[PDB]
């Protein structure tokens, strides 16, 4: 099978982490494409990242292609991981999509960024101390995580946004990205220039 | 879009629950919440709806393969980012273009099984397509015919209104 990625394309790096997973059942070949090739036959737009399987059918969804790694190496679809997944697409995703526009394109910052995201930073917060546990769903990190993680990234990787009244989220994050496979898949989408290279794909989203 | 009370309501008697449940809604954007009987809350349509699939015995509907299952969530999620949202919004047409491309070699959104994803895109698409001339309906030919035969899959479209398509 085949991912394709593209420098600086935020989607890139919840699959990378997630990529791993595949390691016994399947060989991930990543092919490193441009940020307007469209690779899928079926999608007028060009879309990145997206996995073609060896069935020939095509994932273009970021958290479908986590959800296959991770069920590839045996992980089962739970509830609480469906919902965490679809608060990620469809609360958490808007908030920081506005956030990093005003961060990286207009060169906001402070509450000028950070009042987009601070409702479902909180929420995030808020679940992860309810909970006892160090981890979204489980006891260990998994699929919620590592796409939650994923998405936040980008912009938590400055802890001037990551309020300090959230300690639980505070905590869980720092976990998260000091781990190997988050590590690489931060370096290998951002290029060590913190926000920088998201730049280009960050000025070609619509305005708020 | 549907209420998801509504929907959820629609997909309950779809998958033969005789007990409807009864659904809150949570903020601004009125998301479901579904309180268990000795188990934990949930919330979101996508969420709820594979959950009630579960409580029907009927897993299968969320795909039987780690591909299947990957490719379910994914149209669901479509479902709730691209056709509840701003995509179809502004431009119905690219995104029944590019369904009518993927559905040229497809019985079912996954394949040669029905799912979850083809209940819960019927019934999202429906508005749209209720509201679609002939000429439309014969240029997304294969949307077309996909859509026909959920609307005539039995249980599925139940108070809905058929839309009319030739054969």
């Amino acid at each position: 099978m085949r991912l394709f990625v593209s420098d600086g394309v935020p989607g890139c790096l919840p699959v990378l982490a997630a990529a791993g997973r595949a390691r016994g059942r399947a060989e991930v070949l990543i092919s490193t494409v441009g940020p307007e090739d469209c690779v899928v036959p079926f999608l007028t737009r060009p879309k990145v990242p997206v996995l073609q399987l060896d069935s020939g059918n095509y994932l273009f969804s970021t958290s479908a292609i986590c959800r296959y790694f991770f069920l590839l190496s045996g992980w089962e679809q739970d509830d609480l991981t469906n919902q965490w997944l679809e608060w990620e697409a469809t609360e958490l995703q808007p908030a920081l999509s506005a956030a990093l526009y005003y961060l990286v394109v207009q060169g906001k910052k402070g509450e000028d960024v950070l009042g987009s995201v601070r409702r479902a930073l909180t929420h995030i917060d808020h679940s992860l101390s309810r909970q006892n546990c160090p981890f979204l769903a489980g006891e260990t990190e998994s699929l919620a995580d590592i796409v939650l993680w994923g998405a936040l990234y980008p912009l938590l990787q400055d802890p001037a946004y990551l309020p300090e009244e959230l300690s639980a989220l505070h905590s869980w994050f720092q976990t998260l990205s000091t781990q190997e496979p988050c590590q690489r898949a931060a370096e290998t989408v951002l290029k060590q220039q913190g926000v920088l290279a998201l730049r280009p794909y960050l000025q070609k989203q619509p305005q708020p | 879009s549907m209420a998801a009370a509504a929907e959820l309501s629609l997909l309950e008697k779809s998958l033969g629950l005789s007990k409807g449940n009864k659904y809150s809604a949570q903020g601004e954007r009125q998301i479901p919440v579904l309180q268990t009987n000795n188990g934990p809350s949930l919330t979101g349509l996508t969420t709820i709806a594979a959950h009630l699939v579960k409580q029907a015995n009927k897993e299968y509907l969320l795909g039987s393969t780690a591909e299947e299952k990957a490719i379910v969530q994914q149209w669901l999620e479509y479902r709730v980012t691209q056709v509840d949202g701003h995509s179809s919004k502004n431009d119905i047409h690219t995104l029944l273009k590019d369904l009518n491309s993927y559905l040229e070699d497809k019985v079912y959104l996954t394949g040669y099984n029905f799912t979850l994803a083809d209940i819960l895109l019927y019934y999202g698409l429906h508005r749209f397509i209720v509201d679609l001339t002939v000429q439309e309906k014969e240029k997304y030919l294969n949307v077309s015919r996909w859509f026909s035969h959920i609307q005539h899959y039995p249980g599925i479209r139940q108070h809905l209104s058929s839309v009319v398509f030739i054969k």
